[PDB]
């Protein structure tokens, strides 16, 4: 079980799963939508 | 970097995250930009690149127009974020020398949405999707469109009363009494009449209808001795991608006159699309030489279109040759003499009826265009011709 | 500009189809009203426990239609944020991970997949020295885990008598839905160890896994005497006692009625009226070409896409039928036309549905198919995946003819086809090549087919 | 070394066939078969010790298997007619 | 206010990495527990009793068993493969069965690095006394 | 330039038009698709009027 954790500890690399998208999509909007409100201080 | 699915997706997933990434450009449409007249790049473009004004897509969808012709791996992707980059700082610096930090936040939150909207495409196009990216969202803007068009709750202030938008006005005036009250819901023309609508539907029949119309060549091939089949030439070849082109350099000439108009008003126009059947008739000569116009142009840019890119009949000829297919009725080396025939007809009159539908429906008068629709109806057929395969 | 206000005059008029709504060849079933004659009322209540709410809406739309109308005639807060990152933010992220979770646990089929991995595991260790018989399946799927979601707390070693239980005909009492739900969920676990085993071309744990399925929904142990115990009305210890070797259907249909209320102790003309008649419909199959068709030309090719074709006529309780007195060139021989040649299988699309099988001792309603498979008699392997069958044509079994066991007239003689294609090409070296083809029932025992096809490759210039 | 083992297979298949038992020799013929020996003579000793035990259906396919890999002259065709009969009896 | 678009760029990519580290690591670990072929395995825990304190027999055992697997292995490996694109076996467990197939050949090296620490140059043919013994399970 | 007309209407001799049937077998499956994305793209716009005011 170990080892094969290890497998992909090892042999990485920076690619993105296709749920991952949405996650980024949402908190981009999120971090816009929420810098108007710091103007509605 | 999305990772590419190693085994085909079933269809049920492939019509669901199409349907959620049309629901995330729409939001990501509609966001208003942080740090904000009338002028604008010009308005003419925006159905080209299908984009809002003044938001966080102001940039549009022309990110992934770059990297598709750009390479007309990772280098392609740092290559179109520095073109980005600089057409970022080309709408911000031109568009609407105040200050330095809210121009450099700008800069920032183009280039984060712009490297949103090309990963989605590059989400759709690896085979999550249904079909390519560029077409969708330029498929999903006039849908937005005619439909805002044709239900809105927006009110006019400052005319006689409070007027609708669209086809609210017909159960409005239902209140207000009096058999006039249809004619003046079907004739007023400031705001989009319900007369338009009811041609609008007419339109979008139409078009699906010619959609369908085909030739099948009948093929039996001879290098896996088997697989009589067809092949389909439509008549609506080449997709009709130069034709919208073909309207891009006609609206590019457009952009030069405004330039002209702005830098000298001194020197030493009827080719603008004609909008009405009423002014149609001042001028028979004007009208009929831009029709001729339109139809030329429109014929002679899909007959290149057929020989630069991709489809034609000396490229074709060599496709069934390596293929090993072989049509039917003892046309054993005639394949190019029975091809030449009836390929280039099909392409020259389907460029034709393009043209001819453009014209005639902005001049009969219709929600959007008849590029739009066409572009619109063709890409939704497309995906119903894919998924026909199930 | 500067405008905002709700709640406008047509805005909730104009969005407020049950008009529409309202203006919104086949085989007989002789079993329909019979089916349920022979069930308890466990099963009849077990179906029972397992639309108009449009209307409703178009209901409340003309009522709020109408207030829209008589409010019409009357004259003729930042919560609203806190919501939308409600709506968006914490909603939508969390379905779709919910979603692509859950769709990520299944197979094309609608297994869970430590199930598939559990299938083979149990597969992958099987030695050729141990013997195939219903129990080991009925153990492999006892081992599943949809099982474990239905009812938690039972042990896969408990499983395997609320199973076997079924088989026998005995009865548990207290787990009683707890078994049904078990026999329900055999079909769609007993159809995914097949087709894991014909990835591995292994053709005996095909075999039983269709037989497991042949002894499920009929409630029957793996008997040599196995075919007259299927019938709705047997005393077992009569017809143990008589010993009589019967053994098949139609031996037991060669000899006079009166020996059979003899041999089946059945003693009410009603009961053995009503088991004569389903003894009669019961389909057995005899081949009458069997042939490597090619869609372009005549004759096979060192490189060429065939299908196989098979021309079966359904019969029960009647002589033989010769194989020359049908006509050859009549029906046995396809249309050459090319809008019927470019796909040739929608011809079998053109043929009735499967009439709806007799099970009592089966919980939900069953329209039986016709499994097949293909191999490889060169080494003995499988060779593609099974296909399953639902489109024939059982009109010539009919009771309308009952008369074999003379008008004879030959158009009324339905002719069967099938058509199973191949997911291989041909091979290369010409010369002669051999395949074994079955096409298996899997509602009654009542006659496979198991014959073997000569596929003679030739050249043709 | 396994052609020697085969043949000690087959000469313990010749032994049991004539002491009698017929159950006990299947479950080495097919020990045989699944072992990767295919020959044309064992396929009609595993038919025939099928057949006295009288299960049709496997010793007819059994036969048809022995078509299906090489032509023999008056061993096949006539089991295979043999057991055709047997089907005919017992079908009725 | 110069700091602070610079706050914002850097807030963002650092969730941004953030974000892909801890995905990365969680579908790593769940296909990391996912079951595989040949369990309940121990002749690697076993060596560990004799490797405690005559050790060159479960040296022999160990990389027989392993190369053993990796007959096997690369015998399967088509199957098992044809059943992911067929659509009948799960995402997971293919990807678990390709740790394994790596896994055996790193063990496949490891043990030869471990052999020869008493210099033997048994390991050129050790191997394939592998083969005979299976005989013995054989028949 | 009337005989590339004549062209035209002898190829508009040979083509599978679509039935009665058919095409009402198009004009379902693309009604619906837009009508979907035209809905989408409405309630969407019709949720973000209020939004953007009070964003401000």
């Amino acid at each position: 079980n170990s080892i094969l954790k290890i497998y992909s500890d090892e042999a990485t690399g920076l690619r993105v799963d296709p749920l991952v998208v949405l996650f980024l999509a949402v908190g981009f909007i999120f971090s816009v939508v929420a810098l108007h409100v710091i103007s509605k201080v | 970097e999305v990772i590419a699915p190693e085994r085909k997706v079933p269809y049920n997933q492939k019509l669901i995250w199409t349907g959620v990434s049309l629901l995330i450009f729409l939001i990501l449409g509609q966001i208003p930009l942080y740090g904000i007249e009338t002028s604008d790049p010009l308005y003419w473009l925006r159905a080209m690149l299908a984009s809002n004004r003044g938001t966080l897509l102001e940039l549009g969808v022309s990110p992934i127009i770059t990297s598709s012709m750009i390479f007309q791996q990772i280098a392609q992707k740092v290559c179109a974020i520095i073109l980005i980059l600089g057409q970022a700082l080309v709408v911000v610096m031109t568009g609407n020398d105040l200050g330095l930090p809210i121009c450099l936040l700008l800069i920032f939150q183009l280039m984060f949405a712009s490297l949103i909207v090309m990963l989605l495409d590059e989400l759709l196009s690896k085979g999550y999707g249904l079909g390519s990216g560029i077409s969708l969202f330029t498929a999903t803007n006039i849908a937005e469109q005619i439909f805002w068009r044709a239900f809105a709750p927006t009110t006019v202030n400052s005319g006689r009363g409070k007027e609708f938008e669209g086809a609210v006005i017909a159960f409005f005036h239902l209140l207000a009494v009096k058999k006039r009250a249809l004619v003046e819901a079907f004739y007023r023309t400031n705001l989009p009449n319900m007369f338009q609508v009811l041609m609008t539907v007419a339109i979008f029949l139409f078009v699906l209808y010619l959609q369908g119309f085909r030739y099948e060549l009948p093929i039996r091939s001879t290098k896996v001795r088997g697989q009589i089949g067809i092949y389909p030439i439509k008549l609506f070849y080449t997709s009709n991608t130069p034709i919208m082109l073909q309207s891009a350099l006609t609206s590019n000439i457009f952009l030069i006159s405004q330039i002209l108009f702005q830098k000298y008003p001194t020197n030493p126009y009827y080719i603008q699309p004609l909008m009405s059947l009423s002014e149609a008739l001042l001028d028979p000569i004007k009208t009929i030489v831009y029709i001729t116009f339109v139809l030329g142009s429109c014929a002679v840019f899909s007959k290149t279109w057929i020989e630069i890119s991709g489809t034609s009949p000396r490229d074709i000829a060599k496709q069934f040759k390596d293929q090993g297919m072989v049509i039917n009725g003892k046309r054993e080396t005639s394949i190019y003499r029975e091809l030449k025939k009836i390929i280039p007809t099909a392409a020259a009159f389907g460029g034709a009826t393009i043209g001819a539908l453009s014209v005639g429906s902005d001049l009969l008068g219709t929600l959007g265009s008849g590029a739009s629709i066409l572009m619109a109806t063709t890409t939704i057929y497309g995906y119903y011709e894919a998924a026909a395969k199930e | 500009e500067y405008d905002e206000a709700s709640e406008t005059w047509p805005s909730f008029i104009l969005t407020g189809m049950t008009l529409l709504q309202i203006y919104q060849e086949f085989n007989e079933e002789v079993f329909k009203n019979l089916n349920e004659e022979y069930t308890s009322d466990e099963i009849k209540q077990f179906r029972r426990k397992f639309k108009i709410w449009s209307r409703r809406n178009i209901i409340i739309i003309v009522g709020w239609i109408l207030v829209a109308i008589l409010l019409q005639r009357i004259n003729s807060s930042p919560l609203l944020v806190v919501c939308y990152v409600a709506l968006l933010g914490l909603i939508l992220p969390y379905f779709v991970s919910r979603w692509w979770a859950r769709t990520q646990s299944y197979t094309k089929k609608g297994i869970h997949n430590v199930t598939a991995s559990n299938f083979v595991s149990n597969l992958v260790n099987y030695k050729p020295s141990e013997i195939v018989t219903t129990d080991l399946i009925l153990h492999w799927l006892s081992f599943a885990h949809e099982f474990k979601q239905f009812f938690p707390d039972l042990q896969p070693t408990d499983f395997e008598k609320l199973l076997q239980d079924h088989i026998n005909r005995r009865d548990s009492g207290k787990l009683n839905n707890a078994k049904f739900r078990i026999v329900a969920k055999c079909h769609s676990l007993l159809h995914g160890l097949l087709d894991i085993a014909c990835g591995f071309r292994n053709l005996d744990i095909a075999l039983g896994a269709i037989n497991t399925f042949k002894c499920i929904v009929q409630a029957v142990p793996l008997t040599p005497n196995c075919q007259i115990l299927q019938l709705p009305n047997v005393d077992k210890e009569h017809f143990i006692t008589k010993t009589g070797d019967i053994h098949t259907l139609g031996k037991l249909f060669t000899l006079e009625d009166a020996k059979i209320g003899e041999v089946l102790g059945i003693k009410d003309q009603a009961k053995l009226n009503e088991t004569l008649r389903v003894a009669s419909h019961i389909p057995n199959l005899k081949i009458i070409k069997a042939d490597f068709l090619v869609p372009g030309e005549n004759q096979v090719t060192p490189s060429s896409t065939p299908y196989i074709s098979l021309k079966v006529l359904v019969r029960s309780a009647k002589q033989p039928l010769i194989p020359t007195s049908l006509i050859p060139e009549e029906n046995l021989t396809e249309p050459q036309d090319f809008e019927s040649q470019r796909d040739p299988f929608a011809m079998m699309s053109k043929q009735p549905l499967v009439p709806y099988s007799f099970a009592p001792f089966f919980p939900t309603k069953r329209r039986g198919s016709w499994c097949c498979l293909v191999s490889s008699q060169k080494d003995g392997k499988i060779l593609q995946t099974p296909i399953i069958i639902e489109k024939l044509s059982y009109k010539n079994l009919n009771d309308d003819k009952d008369f074999f066991d003379e008008k004879f007239d030959i158009n009324d003689w339905e002719i069967g086809t099938i058509k199973i294609p191949l997911g291989q090409p041909a091979p290369e070296t010409v010369g002669d090549f051999f395949f074994r083809v079955i096409v298996k029932s899997t509602d009654y025992f009542t006659t496979d087919l198991d014959i073997t096809m000569n596929m003679k490759v030739r050249d043709s210039p | 070394q396994l052609p020697e083992l085969h043949f000690m297979l087959r000469s313990k298949i010749d032994l049991c066939l004539i002491l009698g038992k017929h159950l006990e020799a299947l479950q080495d013929l097919d020990f045989l078969l699944g072992t990767g020996l295919i020959q044309p003579d064992v396929f009609v000793r595993k038919a025939d010790c099928l057949l006295k035990l009288r299960q049709w259906e496997e010793a007819r396919a059994t036969c048809e298997r022995g078509l299906a890999l090489a032509p023999e002259d008056m061993k096949l065709r006539a089991l295979l007619i043999e057991t055709a009969r047997n089907l005919a009896e017992y079908n009725g | 206010s110069v700091y602070t678009p610079l706050i914002y760029v850097f807030i963002l990519v650092v969730s941004l990495v953030m974000f892909a580290s801890s995905y990365r690591k969680k579908q790593a670990k769940k296909i990391s527990e996912q079951p595989s072929i040949f369990d309940e395995n121990d002749a690697h825990d076993l060596y560990f009793q004799i490797k405690e304190m005559v050790l060159k027999a479960a040296l022999l055992n160990r990389g027989a068993e392993s190369v053993r697997r990796s007959l096997k292995l690369k015998e399967l490996a088509p199957q098992i493969n044809l059943l992911y694109k067929n659509g009948s076996i799960g995402e997971d467990y293919w990807k678990r069965f390709e740790t394994e197939v790596k896994l055996i050949e790193l063990e496949f090296k490891d043990t030869l690095q471990e052999a020869e620490r008493l210099q033997p140059g048994w390991v050129q043919l050790f191997v394939m006394v592998c083969k005979e013994i299976c005989f013995n399970q054989a028949l | 330039p009337v005989e590339f007309v004549r062209e035209g209407t002898q190829f508009l001799a040979k083509c599978k038009k679509p039935d009665l049937k058919e095409y009402t077998k198009i004009v379902k499956a693309v009604g619906i698709g837009f009508i979907a994305v035209g809905i989408i793209g409405y309630a969407i716009k019709l949720i973000h009027i209020p939004i953007r005011y009070v964003i401000v």
